[PDB]
């Protein structure tokens, strides 16, 4: 046991030295040669009303028009962002939903929460009514986040510190991702759908592979539980949100933190983080009833959204970057552009 | 013309400051009731309390928007400049708002009392739908109570080309004794249904809540008794003097000594009434935490 | 300007809004309370008796008493970090906290069960989300406590305790100790009750506590409180 | 999904009849319902419509006021009360579903219809009968009096195929989305008012009449019906 | 049980140490180039006029 611990410490020190050796120059020193981004003014266009409880999760469709949102009232609503019309209203058997996802093809929508069972709802049913298609059971903890890898397979994250890849046609977990010390809080799929990163309460983030099913690379640096995570549009980097009131950018090729976003007046945690289409701007939903915009290259507060009546819990940018939506515990969902 | 409105034609009235400045009440009522009807009307999830607040604000706004015409009536020389259409509609809509606000405050007090005397009943059998129907039924009585007064409105002609548009009580079914009896009946009816009965209902409701809390072994915070006293004062002080002067005017038939005081004092009490109109928001809207937060957020946005 | 299908979609959206409003109005009538405590605290017996009167994850129990609907949620099986999902119950009406009274001298693999229960009660009551949420306390092991105190003294658990060995003084001391943990007496109160073989008494006490909480909420909603 | 219509037969001109369509196998409540008649050797014609929850009911000018359509969601039955029947009213009335939302496909299912006999935007088709052997591509041209393209950025065009002894089947809706279950051989396009339906390779199942329909104005109209046969 | 945990931990640490790495400067330059290239197609950074913005007054 002692020799194993000594070997682990030696490997950790070697990894630290290797990561430090690659830190030839910081992102700030390189990005200082370009002019800063001006004040970004985003005005609220549509106000999606209809929810009667706290908003906890939302996801944009591949068409950049439809979006699904989850609330503690137990009602999933698919909104038409261009007309503010509810496309569907799905009554959930368990109102304690905490995450939701929209399939890339737009034919299925998934959600989860304190029920420890991921419900897969079909929208293109011939019967004409949205009925639960599959119910993935097996998780010993609450579902923190879920994302559709493909129309056939789906990945889910539970509170038991282990993620599982479930096949829709089969219904049995094929790959089980283990290694997290803390409860995995959020997931984010890379553009190629080959690699995905996950944040846990142990302040670390780990890069996992789909086919291999092992921890490809681990990341650290946060002083608190990682609350949010999102892949950079290029697919070689990802930002992370945590309760210590700061965002940290990590690179999968450099294996270290690139830049840290923080401000003195900000002391509360972060709920959600999402990059824009080009990745030039970074949005992070803070607990102080508002969301701030950060310069991905200079860390300057390029701008801030007006704000909601309660904690901003979720947000997401369309696949075309035409607009960004922000959810809040005030039961309202606004789209900014 | 009848003795009262006949003798009042013979009047010869730094004195235009008080009655003129009352336009501040109109401005404040318009602003507040509009901001409330807009924000609480479509920017907040509807509830029974919100329904009562919206209807009270609508009644107040209807009352507030009617003041400019009365302000011009006063400024032009305490006389009118309009065809009978407008005296009658301006006066009828005025009494409409009085009974409307009275019944709405009585309903609010009854709902507050019910929430405490029968918690389960209010939790189960109280809905926004029933509240709207009950409130619409309340408005029906106000419009019904205004028909008599509307029918008894005609431009009394002061001799020197001035007008008083009030109480020609003998327009229908005509004389001195009949007019006196009908005027006294109208005065008693309004005093009972608009001031006495609503105030008594409000008082009994606020008392039952206090007595009910005392029986359950729970103390009342300073905000409770203070707000109750504030509401009681606002309701009794705004309309109180107006109804008192109306009763005095109705009694002026047998007591001519009251006519001089009524002539000079009556025009000043009706404005305290349009001012109560202005208040209600402070006590029934700005006191709710959620409503206050919504209003402050809408203000910060602007 | 809306086409033939846009108007139909708007009408369908309005119908969906009406249905959602109706569901909210219907759901708001039922009371929502949270059940907490250890496994050996007797929560199972409480749930069983309440159901008679009327797998991993959280259990939701529905029951009605005196025409009042209740929704009880059990999160004991949720063996995960609570501070990351406990905030979901911010709108809960009350909290049912059960503690094993007779386990004062039992050991837990804090080392003592009563100390751990007190720590959990302090963490839940003084939580930032439950600043105003009332808590109902039940002692589901008073009979075992009476049967054991005659043989095993209470000083083993509370050395500072020096009162009489009788059951009344011990129960009063435990009640005072558990009540003193409420650091927010100005905004919230604790409803303590001793559970016994009789089941209707506990349901009536819960009903009374919920009625008091509903009265307080209604008085706050209209600005009185 | 199944629609069973009942009622019809020989009726007198001044008589009355009450058609009954029993719906089952789907959310009858959420779906809309249309009545489309088809006289012998004549194209389809829209009769009436009921929106979800009976919130909006529309009638055609040819039957406005004479026919009475009602809906019963609890029982899931569609009734069409006809108090007066002219000679031209003889036709088979088909019940059709219609649900309206972004990405929906209205008029996707057609009932078997019932035979009843008695004792606006114009849609035109260039060619009616185009004899062509199976395997060769086919093209059906269509023209509308008014531009079906709405400012929102989509065209409200529908194509239906009615085979001998079978109700019409939705091929393509909104001119750009292929209906579910229809082979990919069918393709449709247009520009403002000139629309064209192209078929890669004609097969035996393609034998039938193709009916074009516009959905820009609620008073729907159908074309003459292009017939194809080996 | 601690032996298996320690073995798995050391194995994972050894695996994560074998992966290749690049200079931070090169990754930063690549990200800057990617952003500058895609900046011309990001409506959030470059607000598009109303003629193209699909979000307008209803
Ligand atoms: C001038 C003074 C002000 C006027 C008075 C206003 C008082 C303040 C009002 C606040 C608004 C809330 C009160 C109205 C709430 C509606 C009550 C209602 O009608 O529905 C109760 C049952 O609820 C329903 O299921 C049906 C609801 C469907 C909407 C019907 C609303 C109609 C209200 C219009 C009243 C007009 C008054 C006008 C006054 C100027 C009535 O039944 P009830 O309570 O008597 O009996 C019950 C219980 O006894 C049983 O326990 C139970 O088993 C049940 O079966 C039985 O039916
Ligand atoms: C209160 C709103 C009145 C609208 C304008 C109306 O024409 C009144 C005009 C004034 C006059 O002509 C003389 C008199 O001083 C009156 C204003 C004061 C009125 C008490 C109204 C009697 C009533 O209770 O009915």
């Amino acid at each position: 046991l002692d020799q194993l611990r000594q070997e682990a410490e030696q490997l950790k020190n070697q990894i630290r030295d290797a990561r430090k050796a690659c830190a030839d120059a910081t992102l700030s020193q390189i990005t200082n040669n370009i002019d800063p981004v001006g004040r970004i003014q985003m005005r609220t266009r549509r106000t999606l009303r209809g929810h009667l409880a706290k908003i906890y999760a939302m996801h944009w469709g591949t068409d950049s028009r439809l979006l699904v949102s989850a609330s503690q009232d137990g009602k999933l609503i698919i909104w038409d962002s261009y007309t503010t019309n509810k496309v569907h209203a799905i009554p959930l058997r368990s109102s304690w939903v905490m995450t939701c996802a929209y399939a890339p093809s737009g034919n299925y929508v998934a959600c989860g929460g304190l029920d420890n069972i991921c419900s897969i709802y079909n929208l293109k049913t011939r019967e004409g009514n949205v009925r639960v298609s599959r119910e993935l059971a097996g998780h010993t903890g609450y579902l923190s986040c879920c994302r559709f890898l493909d129309d056939n397979q789906i990945v889910t994250s539970s509170g038991d510190t282990t993620c599982a890849l479930w096949d829709i046609e089969t219904g049995q977990q094929t790959t089980t991702f283990t290694g997290h010390t803390g409860d995995v809080m959020s997931l984010s799929l890379a553009p190629d759908t080959r690699l995905f990163v996950s944040g846990a309460c142990d302040a670390s983030a780990k890069l996992w592979d789909v086919r291999e099913g092992m921890c490809r690379q681990t990341f650290t640096g946060h002083e608190s539980d990682i609350n949010a995570i999102c892949f950079f549009p290029n697919g070689n980097a990802f930002a992370t949100g945590s309760d210590d009131a700061t965002c940290r950018l990590f690179d999968l090729r450099a294996d270290q933190e690139l830049m840290t976003y923080s401000h003195d007046n900000i002391i509360c945690g972060i709920t959600s983080v999402s990059f824009s289409k080009s990745g030039r701007l970074l949005l992070a939903g803070y607990d102080d009833f508002n969301c701030n915009v950060w310069d991905a290259l200079k860390a300057d507060r390029a701008g801030v959204l007006a704000g909601h009546d309660n904690r901003v819990s979720c947000l997401g940018v369309t696949d075309d970057g035409m607009a960004v939506a922000t959810g809040s515990w005030d039961s309202f969902l606004k789209i900014w552009n | 013309l009848c003795p009262i409105l006949e003798q009042m034609s013979r009047l010869q009235s730094i004195d235009h400051a008080a009655v003129l400045l009352h336009g501040l009440a109109s401005l404040l009522g318009l602003v507040e009731n509009g901001v409330i009807l807009f924000v609480v009307g479509c920017r907040m999830r509807q509830t029974v309390v919100t329904t009562w607040v919206l209807h009270l604000a609508l009644s107040d706004l209807l009352a507030s928007a009617s003041l400019p015409f009365f302000t011009y009536f006063l400024a032009v020389g305490h006389s009118w400049e309009l065809g009978t259409t407008f005296c009658k509609l301006h006066s009828s809509i005025f009494f409409l708002n009085m009974f409307a606000s009275g019944f709405l405050l009585s309903a609010i007090s009854l709902d507050r009392c019910l929430q405490v005397v029968r918690p389960v009943w209010a939790q189960n059998h109280r809905t926004v739908a029933a509240a709207h129907k009950v409130c619409l039924v309340l408005w029906a009585l106000a419009v019904l109570n205004t028909v008599p007064y509307f029918v008894f409105r005609d431009t009394i002609s002061r001799l020197d080309g001035r007008i008083m548009c009030y109480y020609n009580v003998l327009l229908l079914n005509p004389r001195d004794a009949t007019c006196n009896s009908r005027q006294v009946a109208l005065a008693v009816s309004k005093f009972l249904l608009a001031f006495l009965v609503p105030l008594a209902i409000i008082a009994s409701s606020h008392a039952a809540v206090s007595l009910r809390l005392q029986h359950r072994g729970r103390r009342r915070p300073g905000r409770f008794v203070r707000l109750v006293a504030a509401v009681v004062a606002a309701f009794a002080l705004c309309w109180g003097p107006y109804h008192v002067f109306s009763l005095l005017e109705a009694r002026a038939h047998a007591n001519p000594g009251l006519r001089p005081l009524v002539w000079r004092g009556l025009p000043f009490v009706t404005s305290l009434a349009f001012f109560n109109s202005v208040a209600n928001p402070v006590l029934y809207v700005l006191t709710c935490p959620d409503m206050l937060r919504k209003l402050r957020r809408s203000l910060r946005t602007v | 300007t809306l086409s033939a299908e846009d108007k139909a979609a708007v009408e369908r959206s309005k119908m969906i809004d009406r249905n959602l409003r109706e569901d909210g109005e219907k759901a708001a009538r039922e009371v929502k309370l949270l059940l907490l405590g250890a496994g050996e605290s007797g929560k199972n017996t409480i749930v069983k008796q309440m159901k008679i009167i009327h797998t991993t994850g959280i259990v939701e129990t529905h029951f009605t008493f005196k025409d009042l609907h209740f929704k009880m949620f059990d999160v004991g099986a949720q063996r995960s970090e609570r501070k990351k999902w406990i905030h979901c119950f911010e709108g809960v009406t009350a909290i049912i906290f059960c503690v094993a009274l007779s386990d004062y001298d039992l050991v837990l693999a804090e080392m003592n069960r009563m100390h751990a229960s007190m720590k959990l009660f302090d963490s839940i009551c003084n939580n930032k989300w439950f600043t105003d949420t009332s808590i109902i306390l039940f002692l589901n092991k008073k009979d075992l406590f009476e049967e054991k105190i005659k043989k095993s003294p209470l000083t083993i658990c509370y050395p500072e305790y020096a009162g009489s060995n009788t059951y009344e003084e011990a129960a009063a001391y435990i009640q005072c100790q558990f009540e003193d943990l409420n650091k927010r007496k100005d905004t919230k109160e604790i409803y303590t009750h001793f559970t016994c073989s009789t089941d209707t008494k506990n349901v009536q006490f819960v009903f009374d506590a919920v009625t008091d909480v509903i009265i307080k909420n209604n008085l706050k909603d209209c600005g009185l409180f | 999904v199944q629609l069973v219509e009942s009622g019809g037969g020989l009726v007198q001109p001044g008589g009355s009849r009450k058609l009954s369509c029993s719906a089952s196998g789907f959310a009858f409540s959420s779906f809309g319902m249309h009545w489309v008649r088809q006289a012998p050797e004549k194209g389809l014609e829209w009769v009436a419509y009921i929106s979800s929850g009976s919130g909006t009911i529309y009638y055609a000018d040819t039957v406005k006021g004479r026919f009475t359509i009602s809906r019963d969601d609890p029982k899931n039955t569609l009734f069409l009360q006809m108090t007066s029947l002219r000679s031209e009213d003889t036709a088979m009335y088909y019940c059709v579903r219609s649900i309206y939302y972004y990405g929906s496909s209205p008029f996707d299912f057609w009932g078997q219809g019932t035979t009843l006999t008695v004792s606006d935007i114009v849609m035109t088709q260039a060619t009616s009968s185009v004899p062509v052997t199976p395997g060769e591509s086919v093209s059906i041209s269509c023209r509308s009096s008014k531009s079906l393209l709405h400012s929102n950025g989509n065209t409200y065009l529908y194509w239906f195929l009615q085979r001998p002894g079978q109700s019409p089947q939705l091929l393509i809706y909104r001119m750009s989305n292929l209906a579910s279950g229809v082979p990919d051989r069918f393709s449709g396009s247009g520009s403002g008012t000139a629309f064209t339906l192209t078929i890669s390779r004609l097969e035996a199942e393609d034998v039938g009449v193709y009916y074009c329909m516009q959905h820009l104005e609620y008073p729907l109209t159908f074309g003459a019906g292009t017939k194809l046969e080996l | 049980a601690s032996i298996a945990q320690a073995r798995k931990l050391v194995e994972q640490l050894k695996m994560e140490a074998n992966i290749d790495r690049i200079k931070v400067s090169k990754a930063a330059a690549d990200l800057m180039a990617y952003c500058e290239a895609h900046a011309k197609e990001d409506p959030l950074l470059t607000p598009v006029p109303a003629s193209e913005n699909p979000f307008r007054e209803k």
